[PDB]
RNA sequence: AGCCAGGAUGUUGGCUUAGAAGCAGCCAUCAUUUAAAGAAAGCGUAAUAGCUCACUGGUCGAGUCGGCCUGCGCGGAAGAU
């Protein structure tokens, strides 16, 4: 039932993810369909207090952006190596 | 009836009124002149049979006076010839014989009634029904 | 101690330790010991940190080791000078990223598995981490 | 007193203060416990 | 009393009963002959001199794992 | 968190009963009300009593407890004109 406040990023890249890692937030990436894919940002903060739970990962994540919210499932979670902080998510649109 | 400085709360046998190896401790501790006491003892020793263990309580007034409000069998030492047994524990859960009931343990919880009065006629027998689990015992109705 | 039966070689070059680790999931069991920080692992340092946490709960649970020496490490005997070929090799080591999973466990309760993993990370050279199996 | 450069409070009552920027533990029951350098 | 008990106890002793008289807290006990060796030396030294003992001869009772693989030569 | 009332213990519960009386530790882990109470950790102790601890009955009347992620500091740190 878990919600998540995100948005579209832009100016992608190397350098670009690890300048935002460094600010709180963090990248991932929507896709599955008839449609182009859609890198999205969402918080960092938000969405690691909440990965604890396993309904993150058996539910229809309602995450909504630019007000359009949509429902997605959660493929893998690709984390840091030793911070117990993560990297990336992919979130399959099911 | 003072506090718990000379108040001593242990005995065993009825029968043997003579300090007994754990009634041993609890008469030296309070300098118990047992042999008068005997006699005063054998008032209401008469009373009940040997075979089950009696306690009794302790009390010394401030003039060199001690008296006493002794017992009849308790809780635990009732339950266990009414098992038949006196004894075959050391492993509750991992030991399982005979099965007792709690109507005919009513009637023996008024006996334990007049002599340790203990709370809630049934709920008193719960809490002895597991002094029974405690003694390995399993008990149903 | 763990040491590689029949090798391909018996000496190996030096060779810079960088980058990350692969193992870093807690995939076997679920409770397991990250290490935080990057250097190299001994045989002896490796029969000993698990010695001293079987002992902790003394028998309970599986203990899986995640690590297995293989550099062969060499050393030079003393007094002689440099050069006249490579020395023979005296022990085995593991080379250690950060965000590699050491010995990993199952079986035993939470709090005396974070207990038996204080016992065993003061005898590592390494900063480690208590960490725990999650979900995928 | 022990010069350990660890201190652990051993017990329930050894508390741990910082007299003249060092940390030493105290102990009102167990005078054995006394330490500091910590 | 407790402390001569503890002492009896630590010489493989069997406290069994405190008895009493009037100045004094009498107990009888069980001890083997091997840790009689120097009693009355050990007894005054926990007493303040105020005590006493007199040793009588019971049975020659069981000798544990311990007291039976010690005199083995 | 303290302060007074206390510790709501049936159960001297087996056992090993020489005592292990919650207080040797294996165990049942029962139950009493279901306003303050685990069949129990700890020195203390031969063993009780014990003071406590878990929990506050009520007194006062406001914020508070411990981890997590980290910024900058302390100790760890003793050499010879």
């Amino acid at each position: 039932m878990f919600t998540i406040n995100a948005e579209v990023r832009k100016e992608q890249g190397k350098g670009a993810s690890r300048r935002l890692r460094a600010a709180n937030k963090f990248p991932a990436i929507i896709y599955g369909g008839k449609e182009a894919p859609l890198a999205i940002e969402l918080d960092h903060d938000k969405v690691m207090n909440m990965q604890a739970k396993a309904e993150f990962y058996s539910e229809v994540l309602t995450i909504v952006v630019d007000g359009k919210e949509i429902k997605v499932k959660a493929q893998d979670v690709q984390r840091h190596p030793y911070k117990p902080k993560l990297q990336h998510i992919d979130f399959v649109r099911a | 009836a003072k506090k718990v400085q000379a108040y001593v709360k242990l005995q065993v046998a009825a029968g043997m009124a003579n300090p007994s190896p754990p009634v041993g401790p609890a008469l030296g501790q309070q300098g118990v002149n047992i042999m008068e006491f005997c006699k005063a003892f054998n008032a209401k020793t008469d009373s009940i049979e040997k075979g089950l263990p009696i306690p009794v309580v302790i009390t010394v007034y401030a003039d060199r006076s001690f008296t006493f409000v002794t017992k009849t069998p308790p809780a635990a030492v009732l339950l266990k010839k009414a098992a038949g047994i006196k004894s075959g524990s050391g492993k509750p859960n991992k030991d399982k014989v005979g099965k007792i009931s709690r109507a005919q343990l009513q009637e023996i919880a008024q006996t334990k009634a007049a002599d340790m009065t203990g709370a809630d006629i049934e709920a008193m027998t719960r809490s002895i029904e597991g002094t029974a689990r405690s003694m390995g015992l399993v008990v149903e109705d | 101690m763990l040491q590689p039966k029949r090798t391909k070689f018996r000496k190996m070059h030096k060779g810079r330790n960088r980058g990350l680790a692969q193992g870093t999931d807690v995939s076997f069991g679920s409770f397991g010991l990250k290490a935080v920080g990057r250097g190299r692992l001994t045989a002896r340092q490796i029969e000993a940190a698990r010695r001293a946490m079987t002992r902790a709960v003394k028998r309970q649970g599986k203990i899986w080791i995640r690590v297995f020496p293989d550099k062969p490490i060499t050393e030079k005997p003393l007094a002689v000078r440099m050069g006249k070929g490579k020395g023979n090799v005296e022990y085995w080591v593991a080379l250690i990223q950060p965000g590699k999973v050491l010995y990993e466990m199952d079986g035993v309760p939470e709090e005396l598995a974070r207990e038996a993993f204080k016992l065993a990370a003061a005898k590592l050279p390494i900063k480690t981490t208590f960490v725990t199996k999650t979900v995928m | 007193m022990k010069v350990r450069a660890s201190v652990k409070k051993l017990c329930r009552n050894c508390k741990i203060v910082k007299r003249d920027g060092v940390i030493r533990v105290i102990c009102s029951a167990e005078p054995k416990h006394k330490q500091r350098q910590g | 009393t407790g402390d001569v008990i503890g002492d009896l106890s630590r010489r493989r002793g069997m406290l069994k009963g405190q008895e009493s008289e009037v100045t004094g807290v009498k107990i009888h006990a069980e001890v083997p002959l091997s840790e009689m060796f120097g009693y009355a030396t050990q007894l005054r030294s926990l007493t303040k001199g105020r005590a006493s003992y007199t040793m009588e001869f019971l049975k020659y009772d069981e000798a544990p794992s311990n007291v039976a693989q010690a005199v083995i030569e």
